[PDB]
């Protein structure tokens, strides 16, 4: 039994350690900086298919808004497979869901950004307030929701601003308009 | 138009 | 003797957990809602004897500010027992204390929110400056001062808009005003 | 005028 | 097995305290407000030699700004060895570096506050854009720069309005123009 | 300007 709660409390620690990861990263103004290190080696398992995509810590539109992540594919998701880098905006459950206005209707502006101020590959859209990816959500999470076709594959490849000290940074601005 | 992960 | 060091750290990481849910929830604009789930439980233990106050996670009026916290009693207390919900504000010991000014003396403005945006249960005060409980923190926390008689326990019991998914949100704004 | 708690 | 890994268990936690330690301290608006308890004691512990001086925690110019801290000599350093306070800036290696501009070129106020809000001791500088203490961090912490000769020591010896408490509080304030 | 720690 003592053996057991050696192995117990390793665990434990993962989730708080985890817990604290998010903290340090959560934001309440809408805007969010995602920085994704040992690109290199996350780059390679999604090529390679063991893991497909990362999940961003969460962050808000205010400290009692609505809970918001970022998904993205290295190589890829959908229409986008293999050829370029997907990024997806998602909705998450957050703790005050009941008190905020669904469905979601904020207009989401998704950022590469260059790490020598050049040219930042940049994407935005409103939801498509019909869609499950913008209801109130029943799960910790509703389908992710962006754009498949992101940046090419390529424009991230070996000499490039985007990827430096093997590490890249996603932005993303959410409008808040009407809040 | 955002289009939805499979 | 090993199995006592173990349950030390277990107590530890307790506390350290508790700490990391309290700054998940504290403010520093002086507006804070506080979400309590599990409602009908805790209604239960208040009504049964066995718990009868809640305190609310700390919150504050700025960065360095008043450091305050709300208490209620699902059940009532005082004048208010067994026949209201009590809702009380409370000014607890911060680190800056010394730099601010006393007694605490901003008013304040409790909510019970309608989760239908309709009727929300509001009221307010100004702090009497010669009570005991806006004096500079001696302990932990003052003598919780607010509203006895809040809300009537018939406003909140079975079919109502404030009990949702079995949880209220309680909502306080304390006016930043000369600070 | 606030009430203090009992 | 036990005594391993047990021991090692403790490490991560103290640094897990440490972090959730930093978390409640950091703000990001440029200003920084610092209380160092215990006064007496780490006067002593610099007196003697033992603990010439001490780092506060880490707080930012924004979101995903400059990361900074302060570091203190409660019986001074250099031209002011044993005759002053002596108060530094400390530009640290921040997760958003590649993002921002090099050197750090922002004013900086420090003040060693008076707890009868009567005088406080005030310096301010601009930074020397060609100092090491101000290009982009290689290490956790660039070579700290300020004021060697901040506070003389009497200043805050017995019958003073800086100690009370047995504490002092230490403010910081970053402009934030151009930023 | 600002004078470094020894």
């Amino acid at each position: 039994q003592l053996e057991r709660s050696i192995g117990l409390k390793d665990l434990a620690m993962a989730d708080l350690e985890q817990k604290v990861l998010e903290m340090e990263a959560s934001t309440y103004d809408g805007v969010f900086i995602w920085k994704i290190s040992d690109f290199a080696r996350k780059r390679q398992e999604a090529v390679a298919g063991r893991i497909p995509a990362i999940f961003s810590p969460a962050f808000y539109t205010s400290r009692y808004g609505y809970k918001m992540c970022l998904r993205i594919y290295l190589n890829g998701d959908g229409t986008g497979r293999g050829t370029h880098l997907s990024l997806f905006f998602v909705v998450m459950k957050g703790p005050n869901d009941a008190l905020l206005r669904w469905p979601f209707n904020q207009k989401v502006t998704l950022m590469l950004l260059d790490q020598n101020n050049r040219e930042h590959v940049i994407d935005a859209f409103r939801p498509d307030v019909t869609s499950s990816s913008f209801q109130r959500p029943v799960n910790d999470m509703n389908i992710a929701s962006g754009c498949p076709l992101f940046c090419p594959v390529s424009k991230m490849e070996a000499k490039n601003s985007y990827v430096r000290d093997d590490a890249i940074f996603i932005k993303a601005i959410v409008d808040l308009t009407g809040l | 138009y955002p289009i939805q992960e499979t």
